[PDB]
C-alpha cells in the first residue's frame, strides 16, 4: 500500500515571492507523478504530468521535481493571484494514491472593510423570526471581532458568522455576522448595531440603524 | 467541445442503492480512461478506480472493494457508478475526468455530483431579501443581496440575474444553525445611482428539493 504526504498542513507566502511545496512517499517512481489544483469551490485542475507540463498551464510560474522518496514543487509568483489547494498523486501504479495536500495563504496589506447593515425582510416577519445581518465586504486579515448592541443592550451567543474563501483578484476577506431572535424580542426594541473591532482599525466602529425610520 | 456533465445531487437513506452517471459529450472516443474520485468535505480525496471502454479491468480499489462498482454505457458512452450499502462515510463530492495522455494533451472535469447519506428528508430553503438601506451606501456606492435559510441538502446554487452577474459577488459558505439547518447569504456591491429601477434578482436554485425561486431585491 503506497502512501504519500505533503509534510505541510497549511502554507502562507507573500504576493510575489516563490514558494516550494514538498511531497514525499514510501516507494520510488519517476516521470509518473502528477499534481492538481482544487480551485476554491471549483473542480480540481490538471496541474502537471510526470512533473513535466500541463495543458493551458502557466508558462513556468510553478515548477517542481523529485523522484524516489522525495519530491517538491516551487511556484514563483510572477503573475500569480492564484489561491487554492494542491495535491500529488502516485499515478505510477495502483491504487494511484494521492496525498494530504496543502492550502495556500497569500499574504497582503491590511485592508479595512466597508460596512453595511440590513434589516430582516418584511416577508420574514410573517414567520415570527428576525434575522439581522452585519456584512463585511472587503478586508484583511482574517482575525477580528464583532459585537452586537441593541439599545445599549449587549448580545451573546445569539449571533453566527460565515467566513468566505479568499478572492482571486484582491486578497480581501468577507464575513457575514448573523444575529437572529424571535420577532417578539425583535419588535421589543428600536436601535440595533454591530460593533466591529478590526485588527486593521484604530477604534471599534459601531454602525447602527433605527426601526421604522 | 467536451463537457463531461454529470447528474445533479441526490439524497437517500442509510442502506440504499445509487448508480451515478457522467455523460461523454465530446469524448465519444474509446481510448479515454475515466477514473472515479471521492472528496469528503473534510478535505480528503481518494482514488476509487477507473475503467477502459475496451476491457476495463479496473473496478475496485483496496479498502473500498465491495462498496462500489463502475460500469459503462454504449448508447451515449456514459460511465455508471453503482454505490450500495451507503453510510455517512460515503458522503463526499465525486467527479469524472477523461485524459488520454498517449492520444490527447488535455482533459476536463465533470461538474460534480454531491451525495448526502442522512436520515432527514429534503427541504426547500427560505429566501429573504436584503434591502439596501440609507446606511448601506458607503461613498455614493451601496450594496445588497439576499439570504437563503433552512435547506437540508448542502448543494444550493445562487445565481444572479440568470447567470449574467459576477462582479463583486461573495457567496458565503453554508453555516449550520442550532436548528440543524444550513443558511448562507449571497451579496453584491452596486452603485447608489442604480436606484433608478435597476433590477437585480437572486436566481437561486435548489436542485434536490426541486426548489427554484428567482427572488428580486428592492430597497425598503
Amino acid at each position: 500500500d503506497i502512501v504519500m504526504t505533503q509534510s505541510q498542513k497549511f502554507m502562507s507566502t507573500s504576493v510575489g515571492d516563490r514558494v516550494s511545496v514538498t511531497c514525499k512517499a514510501s516507494q520510488n517512481v519517476d516521470t509518473n507523478v502528477a499534481w492538481y489544483q482544487k480551485k476554491p469551490g471549483q473542480s480540481p485542475k490538471a496541474l502537471i504530468y510526470s512533473a513535466s507540463y500541463r495543458y493551458s498551464g502557466v508558462p513556468d510560474r510553478f515548477t517542481g521535481s523529485g523522484s524516489g522518496t522525495d519530491f517538491t514543487l516551487t511556484i514563483s509568483n510572477v503573475q500569480s493571484e492564484d489561491l487554492a489547494e494542491y495535491f500529488c498523486q502516485q499515478y505510477n501504479s495502483y491504487p494511484y494514491t494521492f496525498g494530504g495536500g496543502t492550502k495556500l495563504e497569500i499574504k497582503r496589506t491590511v485592508a479595512a472593510p466597508s460596512v453595511f447593515i440590513f434589516p430582516p425582510s418584511d416577508e420574514q416577519l410573517k414567520s415570527g423570526t428576525a434575522s439581522v445581518v452585519c456584512l463585511l465586504n472587503n478586508f484583511y486579515p482574517r482575525e477580528a471581532k464583532v459585537q452586537w448592541k441593541v439599545d445599549n443592550a449587549l448580545q451573546s451567543g445569539n449571533s453566527q458568522e460565515s467566513v468566505t474563501e479568499q478572492d482571486s483578484k484582491d486578497s480581501t476577506y468577507s464575513l457575514s455576522s448573523t444575529l437572529t431572535l424571535s420577532k417578539a424580542d425583535y419588535e421589543k426594541h428600536k436601535v440595533y448595531a454591530c460593533e466591529v473591532t478590526h485588527q486593521g482599525l484604530s477604534s471599534p466602529v459601531t454602525k447602527s440603524f433605527n426601526r421604522g425610520e | 467541445e467536451v463537457q463531461l456533465q454529470q447528474s445533479g445531487a441526490e439524497l437517500v437513506k442509510p442502506g440504499a442503492s445509487v448508480k451515478l452517471s457522467c455523460t461523454a459529450s465530446g469524448f465519444n472516443i474509446k481510448d479515454t480512461y475515466i477514473y472515479w474520485v471521492r472528496q469528503r468535505p473534510e478535505q480528503g480525496l481518494e482514488w476509487i478506480g477507473r475503467i477502459d471502454p475496451a476491457n476495463g479491468n479496473t473496478k475496485y480499489d483496496p479498502k473500498v472493494q465491495g462498496k462500489a462498482t463502475i460500469t459503462a454505457d454504449t448508447s451515449s458512452n456514459t460511465a455508471y457508478l453503482q454505490l450500495s450499502s451507503l453510510t455517512f462515510e460515503d458522503t463526499a463530492v465525486y467527479y469524472c475526468a477523461l485524459e488520454h495522455g498517449y492520444y490527447d494533451v488535455m482533459d476536463y472535469w465533470g461538474q460534480g455530483t454531491s451525495v448526502t447519506v442522512s436520515s432527514a428528508s429534503t427541504k426547500g430553503p427560505s429566501v429573504f431579501p436584503l434591502a439596501p438601506s440609507s446606511k448601506s451606501t458607503s461613498g455614493g456606492t451601496a450594496a445588497l443581496g439576499c439570504l437563503v435559510k433552512d435547506y437540508f441538502p448542502e448543494p444550493v446554487t445562487v445565481s444572479w440575474n440568470s447567470g449574467a452577474l459576477t462582479s463583486g459577488v461573495h457567496t458565503f459558505p453554508a453555516v449550520l444553525q442550532s436548528s440543524g439547518l444550513y443558511s448562507l447569504s449571497s451579496v453584491v456591491t452596486v452603485p447608489s445611482s442604480s436606484l433608478g429601477t435597476q433590477t437585480y434578482i437572486c436566481n437561486v436554485n435548489h436542485k434536490p428539493s426541486n426548489t427554484k425561486v428567482d427572488k428580486r431585491v428592492e430597497p425598503k
